[PDB]
């Protein structure tokens, strides 16, 4: 369906159902297509006057998604997402995932739960979140 | 001296009386942010 949008130039249509394919993707821990639908809907619709205020929620699920691949990788991403999108540093977002970081670093479990809850608490936590937060913990 | 006893019981209520307050107003301001939260 999201070719056939494409192929109709009806944008802004096959874009949800690329994000419906990528969030299903990352579910089955093929971390790839994911990360790669993310960041592309995410610097498409960084441009857009109305979706803007939209687009940095995308690089923060795709900062997610290439955390289980590996500290390090997702450390840089967040570097290179940060200095495109300069405004995305004052979401909560960038912070959360500074201290979490920050929390994982020295195997701290206690601090990166207290952080989690203290998140939920503020703003209670999606599905998809919960189980991506999960499966980082094991770590 | 329970004329004086009365004068320190009406200021140790004052001072629970202050208390109450700013918890109650801390809570307000949670919950402001709260919703502030919400709306976006």
């Amino acid at each position: 369906s999201a070719d056939y949008y494409k192929g109709e130039e009806s944008n802004s249509s096959a874009n949800k159902c690329l994000l419906k394919v990528a969030g299903y993707a990352a579910q089955l821990e093929q971390y790839q297509k994911a990360i790669d639908i993310y960041e592309q809907v995410g610097t498409s619709a960084m441009d857009s006057p109305l979706l803007k205020y939209s687009a940095k929620d995308y690089f923060f699920k795709a900062a997610l998604c290439h955390f289980c691949i590996d500290m390090l990788n997702a450390k840089l991403a967040v570097q290179k997402y940060e200095e495109l999108f300069p405004a995305f540093s004052d979401s909560r977002e960038c912070k959360l995932m500074k201290k979490l970081l920050e929390a994982h670093e020295e195997q701290n479990v206690d601090s990166y739960t207290e952080s989690v809850k203290e998140y939920d608490s503020i703003s209670r936590l999606d599905q998809w979140l919960t189980t991506m937060l999960l499966r980082i913990k094991k770590t | 001296m329970a004329e004086d006893a009365d004068m320190r019981n009406e200021l140790e209520e004052m001072q629970r009386r202050a208390d109450q307050l700013a918890d109650e107003s801390l809570e307000s301001t949670r919950r402001m942010l709260q919703l502030v939260e919400e709306s976006k």
